[PDB]
Order: structure tokens, then C-alpha cells, then sequence
């Protein structure tokens, strides 16, 4: 809930970024500046092979870290504009929801758990294809439906 | 003079030799390095 | 002369390509958020 922060660039909000486990996250190809000061001062490590920036969070900001997992159980997850299904291994959200600077959003588990981070979306008939970047044991990997473009 | 002028590829065995060790040195550490970027690029490209 | 120029060429491309294998190496395992490095590849290749 207190986990999100806006990202802007010449008075206009682009995207956002989310604290998460002991990491700051934010999408590589987003442009601008972060909100809060503090933040700004961080060295970014960058690699295009699954658009993703991190660093270190610093101490004093420490309470405000989500909890996270990796099972991913067939069923039905919650976020900001509404409700997604998630089974077949991939996400599906009805059509008309989310627009381009929507990107940094969480998807949330039943106990408020954090399983995935979303950037862009393909347009289908009745539903959209959601693209995610999610993580594993030890790894983090991309999934990206044919057809979707950047948010 | 009674005989004919020499050419480049005329040395001493002595130096000849000197060549041939610091060439071979040099060439032996570009070989070894090549090999180690071309296991990690094959990792990279089929994990994903 | 040239000689002595384009041996220190080769020497220094030898050691540019080590620094690029080794950073593609171990990305990987700093983004994900609560992970931690193995011990064999922190400590000895791909530092």
C-alpha cells in the first residue's frame, strides 16, 4: 500500500517504481526522475536483457518493505484497477483496463504476498495478454505474449 | 664483392628462436580468454 | 616500432574481453530480489 512511488519527467507522471523485499525495482525503459530525494542519490546497475534496474534500499527506510514468494497457484489475484486470472501460464485481464504509464504496478497473493511486476500488454478480442517479469528460485526470467506493446 | 646481397627473411638461428617464444607467449593468452567468453555467451543464450 | 605497438594491442585485448565475460556472469543473480550468490562463483570465478 505505502510501497509505491511516482516516477516524473517534465511535470508529467511517466511510470512508477516498487520497493520489494530488500531492492529497489523500477523498469529500465521508463525515463525520468524518482519523487523522493532520498532515492535519487542511488547507483543504478542496468541490463536490457530483461529491462529491469535495481540497487540497494537503504537502512532507515526498511519498514516499508513488502513481503514476497514464488508459488504460483492456479486461481485468482487482485491489483489496482481490478481482479486478473492467472492459469495456462499467462495473465488475462478484461479489455478497456490500463493505459500507456501504467508500468510498475504489483500484483498481489491472497495475504498480500508480491509475485509479479508488469510492464506492457497485447490487445486481444475480449481479453488482453498481459507481459510480466516475474522470478524464480535463484533466477528472475520474462514472459512475453506475441503481439504486446510497451506501456 | 664477390657474391650477392641478402634478404629479410635471412636471420640467425639464434635470434630466430627468441622470435618464435615471445610470439607463441602472446597468442597463447588471447587463446585461453576467447574460450571463456564463448562457454558464458552459450549459457546466457540458452537459459532464457 | 611497430613491432612493440601492435604486441601491447593484443595484450590489452586479452584483458578487456575478461572484464566483459565476468560482469554477464554474475548479473544475474544480484536483481532477484532475496537471492544469495553460491559460494564457489562469489569467492573464486566470476567474483
Amino acid at each position: 500500500n505505502d510501497c509505491i512511488f511516482e516516477v516524473k519527467h517534465e511535470g508529467k507522471v511517466m511510470g512508477y517504481a516498487c520497493l520489494v523485499g530488500d531492492k529497489v525495482m523500477k523498469p529500465a525503459h521508463v525515463k525520468g526522475t524518482i519523487d523522493n530525494a532520498d532515492l535519487a542519490k542511488l547507483a543504478f546497475k542496468r541490463s536490457s536483457k530483461y529491462d529491469l534496474e535495481c540497487a540497494q534500499i537503504p537502512v532507515h527506510m526498511k519498514s516499508d518493505a513488502s513481503k514476497f514468494t514464488h508459488e504460483k497457484p492456479e486461481g485468482y489475484y487482485n491489483w489496482h484497477h481490478g481482479a486478473v486470472q492467472y492459469s495456462g501460464g499467462r495473465f488475462t485481464i478484461p479489455t478497456g483496463a490500463g493505459k500507456p504509464g501504467d508500468s510498475g504496478r504489483p500484483i498481489f497473493d491472497n495475504k498480500g504476498r508480491v509475485v509479479a511486476i508488469v510492464l506492457g500488454g497485447a490487445n486481444e478480442g475480449a481479453r488482453t495478454a498481459l507481459s510480466v517479469v516475474t522470478w524464480n528460485k535463484d533466477i528472475v526470467t520474462k514472459i512475453t505474449p506475441e503481439g504486446a506493446e510497451e506501456w | 664483392a664477390s657474391h650477392t646481397t641478402l634478404g629479410v627473411q635471412d636471420i640467425s638461428t639464434t635470434a630466430m628462436s627468441w622470435v618464435q617464444k615471445i610470439t607463441g607467449g602472446v597468442g597463447l593468452i588471447v587463446a585461453v580468454a576467447a574460450l571463456i567468453l564463448i562457454v558464458v555467451l552459450c549459457v546466457s543464450f540458452s537459459r532464457h | 616500432s611497430v613491432a612493440s605497438f601492435v604486441l601491447l594491442s593484443m595484450v590489452g585485448t586479452a584483458v578487456g574481453m575478461c572484464v566483459c565475460a565476468r560482469r554477464r556472469c554474475i548479473t544475474p543473480y544480484e536483481l532477484t530480489p532475496g537471492a544469495t550468490v553460491p559460494f564457489l562463483l562469489s569467492l573464486l570465478c566470476c567474483v
